[PDB]
RNA sequence: CGCACGCGCGCUACACUGACGGAGCCAGCGAGUCUAACCUUGGCCGAGAGGUCUUGGUAAUCUUGUGAAACUCCGUCGUGCUGGGGAUAGAGCAUUGUAAUUAUUGCUCUUCAACGAGGAAUUCCUAGUAAGCGCAAGUCAUCAGCUUGCGUUGAUUACGUCCCU
């Protein structure tokens, strides 16, 4: 699969039961033209670097 | 260290004192896998034949045990030690049995052969101690 | 250079001297320090068992021309160590002082150390000339 | 600007103070030669500021250790702080100060293990 | 390296790590370099340190700990269990005690190999437990690319001490095989066996 | 079998990658304590370099 | 020969205190140099020693009989 | 304080960063006889223990620089229910207590046990907190294991809310 490497420019905070899970609105990384929102667990923040699998996969819920 | 090998000569296990005083663990530690042999009665050898712990140890020569035979023959001559033994200079007998194998448990229980046909702790409770927790 | 005594290492200067004394021979080999360990704090008794003497009773050439103390029942405060009681941690070891009679009682047969007043051991011009020539026996052969 | 001062540095509770004078170049820590040096790899924790500032400009200065306490980790990682802070006997009265701006640029934030007071606390097991 | 003539007795080697900058007795850290997008940024050398334990306030903000030193996040592949950790102060001596074996396996200066082979294993998708309501299955989601790092150097943590804890061996020297083909894929060791199955684990049952 | 290693050392210590006690288990002969006895000697063949000493880790380098 | 203080109680110090350094010139004995003792827990412990007569380091202490 | 069972507490051992023979020899919360038997600093008595044949002390001095410990370096052993452990117990030694019995712990040396980080559940955690390691004390006539401290050296992982509660 591709790297499709997603920065973290902006981030929706920290929810979820524990305090981990996160929204996460990437415009892309390498080209600027794919603007993805996704779910990321964990600590991310804004202008930060992550990975995404798929090609063009804009899933908004990956809990 | 030396890249020497050698023709049929070096075993494993040996069959020494009776029992098995092997051909893998030294003079000091073999006469431990046998009971009744501690460690600074072949340590105090060490310093008169400069043999210590330090080898796999199937290389043993007969010889250099003649003058700890020097050290072992007669137990009433030879440099037993007096604060090390097993049991040592006994209520038993008086003697210090740094005994071996054979010679070990046949030395040991004279203190429990002894104090409740006397009407104490070990003569009814201990023959107990056979008639029930022997068998 | 200014080479002196100080400027060495920790047994550069005890198992270094050492390498000489075995051409010489001359301390007391003691009778019971033998059978017993040297301390509490001990398993197993020195091996090499011929050197053996001269690497305990030469550790006062350098110790004590720099302080003043070793004791016998003051040693035990300089060398505690790893005593494993089972149920409590490692603690604190007193030492061994009847054949000291030919092991501390042979301290000063060498010469370099003599016996202090203030407790313990001191050091003379005889531990400091003197030993610019045995202790130069390796300090002016490291030079 | 030469201090002659004991440049006073607690360890935790206690005298860690560094004699500080004028010198010739000549390196004493603690009795043993650097040739053998006991710790042959802790050897290289005594020099940061001798990769940094270079063995040019401090060559006159007369290096005292006397601490009290240490272990591993103390021992042979902090008389490293010698060469932080008794290289650097060249700041009050005597010998020209001139280089002054390289000592507060590379000895501002590089490691508060030395330059400062290592804020490795005490440890009350919070009540 | 132009000397000043000294009384005071130094060996040939004690000022040789400052111009000819091997920041080890006998080893480098000039080359920094990296093929895939996983591990890129935090090898924190830029202060001229041999050891640099940078130990402050590192914990408090919500981004400075990313930015927490090598010898703070990444060269702690050595202290994992605790009877050496508990009798602790043994634990300095590892990678510079064994670490000469690495050195010879094409390396002039130990990363050489090292440079395809630390970031290579970025982790790109691991599922959650989902909850599922009876049954526990498992989503094709993606966690951040710490994991098969972790399934490489928290199992260097663990593969280093707890792995070499109780082992035929010796604690530091079965590090003689730790990092020299731990690039990509070979499935046949103690780490690279769960490797596939974050690619796979999570696209089984998706 | 008398000096078989002597012609399977010098002939094969650029043969095999590393000096070790190891290397004498593949004939499975001996595993025990003849081993940390030979550290200091061995090496007066002179083809493999030594690194380092330590009294409690004697550790050297395979070449 | 010395004197010893005991001293379990930090508040109360400076009427005797400048009686050592500012109105101890009123007798004309001097001091001996007072040592900075580590202040153990409080304990202000001070010595004097004594080559005078019966009357003034008692003259101090007899007044000062207020129990 | 004797033991068919069961729990917890801490301390260990299940190993080659292990401890051992000796050199490299640091702290402090420091505590020590009045109308006396305390802290202890001289060699040795002693296989060992200290008596304090002596001495120094109304005290950061004399112990004391508590020459503390884990400890760092020349030599010891490459996986062998093992040079791992002293588990249980014996024989050769004390400081005492008017006597060591159900031995009260200080003392030389052998007996070397289960147990291959161990099924369920979890104990505390952020700039000084895990983590060891000491010191001396009510325990002391026999020490601290509980303890309150101080000192020595001081790791993966982090600002978040109810999923447990």
């Amino acid at each position: 699969t591709p790297v499709t490497l997603a920065k973290v420019i902006k981030v929706l905070g920290r929810t979820g039961s524990r305090g981990g899970v996160t929204q996460v609105r990437v415009e892309f990384l390498e080209d600027t033209s794919r603007t993805i929102v996704r779910n990321v667990k964990g600590p991310v923040r804004e202008n930060d670097i992550l990975v995404l699998m798929e090609s063009e996969r804009e899933a908004r819920r990956l809990r | 260290s030396l890249v020497v090998q050698e023709q049929g000569s070096f075993q494993h296990i040996l069959r020494l004192l009776n029992t098995n005083v092997d051909g893998n663990i030294k003079i000091v530690y073999a006469l431990t896998t046998i009971k009744g042999v501690g460690r600074r009665y072949s340590n105090l050898v060490c310093k008169k034949a400069d043999v210590d712990l330090h080898k796999r140890a199937g290389e043993l020569t007969q010889e250099e045990l003649e003058r700890i035979v020097q050290i072992m023959q007669n137990p009433t001559h030879y440099k037993i030690p007096a604060w090390f033994l097993n049991r040592q200079n006994d209520i038993t007998d008086g003697k210090d049995y740094h005994t071996l194998a054979n010679n070990v448990e046949s030395k040991l229980r004279d203190d429990l052969e002894r104090l409740k046909k006397i009407r104490a702790h070990r003569g009814i409770r201990h023959f107990w101690g056979l008639r029930v927790r022997g068998q | 250079p200014g080479v002196s005594v100080r400027d060495v290492a920790a047994q550069d200067f005890i198992n270094a001297y050492a390498s000489f004394l075995q051409r010489q021979g001359k301390l007391e080999v003691p009778g019971y320090v033998d059978i017993v360990k040297t301390s509490s704090g001990n398993e197993m008794p020195p091996q090499d068992a011929e050197g053996w003497f001269y690497k305990r009773a030469a550790s006062v050439a350098r110790h004590i021309y720099m302080r003043k103390q070793v004791g016998v029942g003051k040693l035990n405060k300089l060398y505690g160590g790893a005593k494993s009681r089972g149920v409590r941690p490692y603690k604190h070891i007193d030492a061994s002082g009847s054949i000291n009679r030919k092991v501390l009682q042979a301290l000063e047969k060498i010469g370099i150390v003599e016996i202090s007043p203030k407790g313990g051991r001191r050091i003379s011009e005889n531990g400091q000339r003197d030993l610019d020539r045995i202790a130069a026996q390796t300090l002016e052969e490291d030079e | 600007a030469v201090p002659s001062v004991q440049t006073f540095g607690k360890k935790k509770s206690a005298t860690a103070v560094a004699h500080v004078k004028a010198g010739k170049g000549l390196i004493k820590v603690n009795g043993s030669p650097i040739t053998l040096v006991e710790p042959e790899i802790l050897r290289f924790k005594v020099y940061e500021p001798l990769l940094l500032v270079g063995l040019d400009k401090f060559s006159n200065i007369d290096i005292r250790v006397r601490v009290t306490g240490g272990g591993h980790v103390s021992q042979v990682y902090a008389i490293r702080q010698a060469i932080a802070k008794g290289l650097v006997a060249y700041h009050q009265k005597y010998v020209d100060e001139q280089s002054k701006n390289e000592l507060k640029k590379a000895f501002t934030s590089y490691d508060r293990t030395l330059l400062i007071a290592d804020s490795r606390r005490p440890e009350p097991k919070k009540f | 390296f132009t000397p000043v003539v000294l009384a005071t007795p130094i060996p040939e080697e004690v000022q040789q790590a400052q111009t000819e900058i091997k920041l080890f007795n006998k080893w480098s850290f000039e080359e920094v370099e990296v093929k895939d997008a996983s591990l890129v940024d935090y090898v924190q050398v830029r202060q001229p340190i041999f050891v640099a334990h940078t130990a402050g306030r590192y914990a408090n903000k919500r981004f400075r700990k990313a930015q927490c030193p090598i010898i703070e996040r990444l060269t702690n592949s050595l202290m994992m269990n605790g009877r050496n950790n508990g009798k602790k102060l043994k634990a300095v001596r590892i990678i510079k005690h064994t670490l000469d074996i690495i050195n010879v396996l094409t390396d002039q200066n130990p990363i050489q190999v090292v440079v395809d082979a630390i970031t290579n294993t970025g982790p790109r998708e691991d599922t959650t437990r989902v909850g599922g309501g009876g049954a526990a299955r498992r989503q094709a989601v993606d966690v951040s690319p710490l994991r098969r790092v972790n399934q490489a150097i928290a199992l260097l943590t663990i593969g280093a001490r707890e792995a070499a804890f109780r082992n035929i061996k010796t604690i530091a020297e079965t590090l003689a095989e730790e990092l020299i083909n731990a690039a990509k894929g070979s499935s046949t060791s103690y780490a690279i066996k769960k490797k596939d199955e974050l690619e796979r684990v999570a696209k089984s049952n998706r | 079998l008398d000096q078989e290693k002597y012609d399977r050392i010098l002939k094969e210590v650029p043969t095999y990658r590393y000096v070790s006690v190891s290397v004498l288990v593949d004939r499975l002969k001996i595993g025990g304590s003849l081993a940390r006895i030979a550290l200091r000697h061995l090496e007066k063949e002179g083809i493999i370099k030594p690194i380092s000493k330590h009294s409690k880790q004697a550790i050297y380098t395979r070449a | 020969i010395r004197i010893t203080l005991t001293s379990t109680k930090v508040k109360q110090l400076e009427n005797v205190s400048s009686n050592i350094v500012k109105n101890a010139e009123q007798h004309n004995l001097v001091k001996k140099g007072p040592v900075r003792l580590p202040t153990k827990v409080r304990i202000h412990k001070r010595y004097i020693d004594l080559e005078a007569p019966v009357q003034i380091v008692k003259r101090i202490t007899q007044i000062t009989i207020e129990p």
